[PDB]
């Protein structure tokens, strides 16, 4: 049976989604920001 | 009796190396940036309706201290610093599980074991043994027509002073070595690092010799079955083959040392100097 | 009859005696029926045969002793070859001092002795683990750096406070979750982030290793041999203790004439064939069994529930082997041993070994 | 508040009073360490495969 | 709470441990998986008439 890794280090890559989220989650800000720059009528 | 293999042990705690380890640098360095990258951007959504106190909450909040009272201010900065601490939550998590994997997939070898460990179908040149110049062991060698191809690799460094193969092992040039076991379960328990591997070879036990037909021979022998019935062979041994008495191994779980931890302690004496470093700084700019 | 060393096997109805590579064994046993018998023995008494002159046909036993002795009659196995009613016998037999004096015996092929069996207990996977995982070192290091960087915080804020600030700095480490105050001045701040990061770090790496030693559980209750405290006081430890064994057995006399002290204890304990002993096991009903490894070996490379093991092997009751029985100061004898002894100068016995000794639990 | 409690409640807070609810939050907080328990112990196996 | 801190640990520690040995059974391998020597009553193989 095939034998098993080393406990390789970690790289981007591997990693890959938990920065896209962040800047996700940035743009989320940033369109509630103009949300807040909009509200200034009600 | 049987036929077994010599050799040294391991001394397992040999496993760490550092801590900044389980990452690469680069992801070092990314995670660096991208905290002031989060506190400048909410640094600048605070200011369009706190510089500092922001970037300590927001760099602090990953070492897990509680250290400055600010919070956000605005609706978007709340909505933000979640996913920011979310996102913050993963990275230690992440290297628990790496850190974690490093340690049990840390298995140095598998002990060889047995003739019929194919790494002696052929071996490579990390791996050296061999038996005593004219030992009788060869007999079954060269009557066995299977290990004739091991007999020319066995015949590579076969060290002709029987004596000197424990020294052999001893020195590392030698790591294993084939021979009979009722010496060598007595030669492991001297020192714990050297140990057998517990594979029996060839099945036989020794006796006494008489020449042919005396008149002791049907009489001794009933009285070498009686003597063994009761406890006299194996009370002899463990006074004799019981030396030191020690137990084998396990897979060690390998604790670590000082040694190869501390390494965090240099970055602790590296702080402990920028303080004075820094101290004179903030006095003056004030 | 036997342990799996012989085992016999009914006629097919439909070729009358049965099928190849096994020899019939017949008799007018009880009241002639017939069988067929097929095993180990078998193949050693069929090598024989080839290489010496030919055999005469088989035999069973009436007596169903395994080779007891009462009032100068031996019943059974050996009572057999005392009247000289057959010429020698096979199978596994046992070797001691009684039955070697009326008859002879060849040079033994399998060593055996006397064992333990039990079920593997889980029983443990660690009677002290929390200070396993670290060596001393990393400890004493702890308490003198923090023993310093308070000083330094201190003395950092010269340019209430020293209490508190090791209550702060101790209960950081140990996930910091004790509710606490007085951290100020923006100078020294960056010092408890430092100490905080090494906390984190060290917090980690201790329970990463502590993941490991839960991954080891070298689980043994290594009770040893017959000289042990729980066999010497088979009550005073706990009420259970419950040995077993099958006397008329050549065990049963060798270890009752050596152990009369706790012999008498044993006779509350003796069951009735040997398969029913590792049921009651199997069950729990009785807590160890002791036999001849000789069947405990195999037995153990046999079922699915792998807690059915010994206690450390080879260091058994006594060192003795299996054999063939001869009829007194005969001839033979010379000749059947060179005759072994050539069997093992052929390796073939591991060959014999391979075809029914292995066990899945031999890993 | 009882967002940033799960992921270790690392960040500094404030605003918890009252002595009916507390034991709520109690409740909330010992499901929570052991929920974020539960997870790494999960993740610590994906990587052994 | 140097105690406290044990605590938590060590059940990391457990609950992982039973999702690494969590290995329900080897899909049995060739005819010579010895399981198939002499078979159980847990585990039935044929083939099919003739
Ligand atoms: C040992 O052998 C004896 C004799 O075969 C067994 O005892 C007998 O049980 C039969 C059945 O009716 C009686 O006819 C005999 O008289 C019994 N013999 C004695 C001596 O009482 C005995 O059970 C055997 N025990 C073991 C442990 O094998
Ligand atoms: C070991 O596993 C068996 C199987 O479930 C269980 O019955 C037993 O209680 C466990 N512990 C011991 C000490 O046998």
């Amino acid at each position: 049976e095939k034998n098993e890794v080393m406990s390789s280090q970690l790289d981007i890559d591997n990693m890959a989604g938990v920065f896209y989220m962040l800047g996700a989650a940035m743009a989320l800000s940033l369109i509630t920001f103009i949300s807040e720059h909009l509200f200034y009528w009600q | 009796q049987g036929l077994t293999i010599l050799v040294k042990k391991e001394i397992p705690r040999s496993t760490l190396d550092s801590f900044m380890q389980p990452f690469q640098s680069t992801l070092w360095l990314l995670v660096g940036l991208s905290v002031h990258v989060v506190a400048v951007m909410l640094y600048l959504l605070d200011r369009f309706s706190t510089l500092s106190s922001a970037m300590w909450f927001s760099w602090g909040v990953l070492l897990n201290s509680g250290i400055g009272e600010g919070a956000p201010r605005s609706f978007s900065a709340r909505i933000l610093g979640m996913v920011w601490a979310g996102f913050a939550m993963i990275i230690v998590a992440s290297y628990t599980a790496n850190l974690a994997a490093f340690l049990v997939l840390d298995r140095p070898e598998e002990r060889i074991t047995g003739i019929n460990d194919p790494r002696l179908r052929n071996p490579s040149d990390k791996f050296i043994y061999a038996t005593v110049k004219q030992s009788s062991v060869d007999i079954y060698f060269r009557r066995q027509v299977e290990l004739s191809t091991m007999y020319r690799h066995m015949e590579k460094h076969n060290y002709e002073s029987a004596a000197e193969a424990i020294q052999a092992v001893r020195d590392n040039k030698l790591h294993a070595f084939i021979w009979d076991s009722a010496v060598l379960e007595f030669e492991a328990s001297q020192k714990c690092d050297l140990v057998t591997t517990g594979e029996l070879f060839f099945r036989s036990g020794f006796g006494i010799g008489m020449r042919k037909d005396s008149p002791w021979k049907q009489q001794v022998s009933l009285s070498i079955l009686k003597s063994h019935e009761n406890g006299f062979m194996e009370d002899l041994d463990k006074t004799w083959v019981r030396y030191q008495e020690c137990d084998s191994r396990s897979n060690a779980p390998a604790t670590l040392t000082c040694e190869n931890m501390a390494g965090v302690f240099m970055l602790v004496a590296g702080g402990i100097v920028a303080g004075i470093f820094l101290i004179f700084i903030e006095i003056a700019y004030k | 009859e036997e342990a799996p060393f012989v085992i016999v096997e009914s006629v097919d109805p439909l070729s009358g005696t049965c099928m190849r590579n096994t020899v019939p064994c017949q008799k007018r046993i009880i009241s002639y029926i017939k069988k067929c018998c097929k095993g180990f023995c078998i193949d050693i008494l069929k090598k024989i045969s080839k290489s010496v002159k030919f055999t005469y046909d088989l035999y069973l036993v009436t007596n169903g002793k395994h080779g007891k002795k009462i009032n100068g009659t031996w019943n059974g196995m050996i009572g057999e070859v005392v009247m000289k009613r057959a010429y020698m016998a096979v199978g596994s037999l046992t070797i001691n001092e009684e039955r070697s004096e009326v008859v002879d015996f060849s040079v033994p092929f399998i060593e055996t002795g006397i064992s333990v069996m039990v079920s593997r207990s889980n029983g443990t996977v660690s009677p002290s683990a929390f200070l396993e995982p670290f060596s001393a070192c990393v400890w004493v290091m702890m308490f003198v750096m923090l023993l310093i960087v308070s000083a330094v915080a201190v003395f950092v804020f010269e340019y209430f406070t020293i209490g508190k600030a090791i209550w702060l700095l101790w209960g950081l480490v140990f996930n910091n979750s004790v509710p606490v105050q007085n951290p100020k001045g923006t100078t020294s701040k960056i010092m408890v982030s430092v100490w905080a990061f090494f906390a984190v770090i060290f917090l980690a790496s201790y329970t990463a290793n502590l993941a490991a030693f839960m991954i080891q559980e070298e689980y043994v209750d290594q009770v040893s041999g017959l000289s042990d405290k729980k066999f010497q006081r088979p009550n005073d430890f706990s009420p259970p203790f419950r040995f077993g064994t099958v006397p008329n057995g050549s065990t049963e006399r060798n270890i009752r004439n050596n152990y009369a002290e706790m012999h008498a204890y044993m006779g509350k304990f003796n069951q009735r064939g040997v398969d029913d002993a590792l049921l009651s096991l199997k069950t729990g009903k009785l807590d160890a069994f002791i036999y001849d490894a000789a069947v405990l070996n195999y037995m153990a490379g046999r079922d699915e529930g792998c807690k059915l093991v010994t206690i450390g092997s080879g260091k058994v009751f006594a060192s003795t082997g299996y054999g063939i029985a001869i009829q007194k100061d005969s001839g033979w004898k010379r000749q059947v041993d060179l005759a072994i002894l050539q069997l093992f100068g052929d390796g073939e016995m591991e060959e014999l070994e391979a075809l029914w000794l292995t066990g899945i639990c031999h890993n």
